């Protein structure tokens, strides 16, 4: 979830 | 160096320790430590998410893809680099987490310690059995970001391969660098990131019980947690693959 906003950012 | 070596990469792509933030003074408390690496673990994954963005064909990749490899090897990746830590000078084999949180001797003989830490021990007595160079810790590092995929390849899975092979030969310049036989040099190294493997997966059935018993008392970060309670009865279907050299 976040790991996806974290790698996409 | 036929210009910037992409091991002299990332070296510096390589990111920087972190601190425990252990009170220590308090007399020393099996969770209470445990409890502050998960705390750190987070950070440090953080911190290694940061550090793969930062590599060659990483964010070329489809994200969906990025985003389950380091899913994977996240265990891997944060058991290789401290190896390599306590391997650094710590010839009492004291496990060393953090440049504030080690552990000594006696320390390791607090509850259900030592039946854990034996695993993280294995790789830096096995670097230290291998005098690993930065440079081919660095390598090997990146290289177990790519230890594990789906059973079904990846969305981008020809690139996936493609960068892979990059950097098993980028560890080729690595250990030439110091010639001959080196071709042994290179079986041995290879199988120990194979041996990662098992090591990483003790881990996980170490890290899962005390992430699911409260009769532990143990609190991991929120970034573990997504990471966790995914990866968990996930991986638990042999729905991944453990990528190898030698079978
Ligand atoms: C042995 C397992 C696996 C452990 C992790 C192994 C990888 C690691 C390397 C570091 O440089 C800092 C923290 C971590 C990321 C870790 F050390 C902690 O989070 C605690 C942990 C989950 C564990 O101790 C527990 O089961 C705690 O309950």
């Amino acid at each position: 979830a976040l790991l996806r906003y974290l790698l996409d950012k | 160096q036929l210009t910037p070596t992409l091991v002299s990469l990332l070296e510096v792509i390589e990111p920087e320790v972190l601190y425990a933030g252990y009170d220590s003074s308090v007399p020393d408390s099996t969770w209470r430590i445990m409890t502050t690496l998960n705390m750190l673990g987070g950070r440090q994954v953080i911190a290694a998410v940061k550090w793969a963005k930062a590599i060659p064909g990483f964010r070329n990749l489809h994200l969906d893809d990025q985003m389950t490899l380091l899913q994977y090897s996240w265990m891997s990746l944060m058991a290789f680099a401290l190896g390599w830590r306590s391997y650094r000078q710590s010839s009492a084999n004291l496990l060393c987490f953090a440049p504030d949180l080690i552990i000594n001797e006696q320390r390791m003989t607090l509850p259900d310690m030592y039946d854990q830490c034996k695993h993280m021990l294995y790789v830096s007595s096995e670097l230290h059995r291998l005098q690993v160079s930065y440079e081919e810790y660095l390598c090997m590092k990146t290289l177990l970001l790519l230890s594990s995929v789906p059973k079904d390849g990846l969305k981008s899975q020809e690139l996936f391969d493609e960068i892979r092979m990059t950097y098993i030969k980028e560890l080729g310049k690595a250990i030439v660098k110091r010639s001959s036989q080196n071709w042994q040099r290179f079986y041995q190294l290879t199988k120990l990131l194979d041996s990662m493997h098992e090591v990483v997966e003790n881990l996980l059935n170490y890290c899962f019980q005390t992430f699911l018993d409260k009769t532990m008392s143990i609190e991991f970060p929120e970034m573990l947690a997504e990471i966790i309670t995914n990866q968990i009865p996930k991986y638990s279907n042999g729905n991944i693959k453990k990528l190898l050299f030698h079978q």
